[PDB]
């Protein structure tokens, strides 16, 4: 259930545990920018 | 092929160095290659390392001269 | 005794080159360590 997520940039010793969920990809950024959205739900769509 | 892979990461932190400050990298296996040929192994030669490593940020902070107390632009414009 | 006497020392000896390879790469002897061990687990007792 240990999430390891690598990021490019910094130092080891930055290293902390994160209170979210992260993952490796995102959005394509083309025409949206959600970013920052205070009191959201996240929801799972498994269908495309 | 791990030197070369430091010009891509100081461009992230840095930005610069490319043309002078990556020269560093290359004298440093010069003097350690003469070190591991004897005796020393070098695990003590790196610890030794670590251990001035460790003053040598605080070295370069008594030799620091913050930015400051300077007429115009002669700083922005000596940096440039 | 028995013909698993010598036997089982040498299985007991078998485990000292663990400790005498951790002085191989630290520049110590391994009869300087292995003379003291002698004496230091008849006095060390264990945890030393």
């Amino acid at each position: 259930d240990i999430r390891l997520v690598k990021k490019v940039g910094g130092t080891i010793d930055d290293t902390e545990m994160i209170d979210g969920v992260v993952l490796t990809q995102t959005a394509i950024k083309s025409a949206g920018g959600p970013t920052r959205k205070e009191k959201a739900k996240i929801g799972l769509i498994q269908f495309q | 092929k791990i030197l070369v892979e430091l010009a891509q990461q100081q461009d992230r932190e840095i930005g610069d160095g490319t043309t002078s400050v990556v020269i560093i990298a290359s004298e440093l296996l010069k003097r350690a290659n003469e070190l591991v040929k004897n005796k020393i192994h070098p695990t003590t030669i790196i610890t030794g390392f670590r251990v001035a490593l460790r003053e040598a940020i605080r070295f370069i902070n008594e030799v620091l001269s913050t930015s400051v107390d300077t007429l115009g632009k002669e700083t922005l414009i000596n940096i440039a | 005794e028995g013909v698993q006497a010598f036997i089982w020392q040498e299985f007991a000896s078998a485990l000292e080159v663990i400790p005498t390879t951790l002085a191989e790469n630290a520049g110590l002897n391994s009869i300087k360590v292995v003379t003291e061990l002698r004496s230091k687990h008849e006095n060390g007792e264990l945890n030393d």
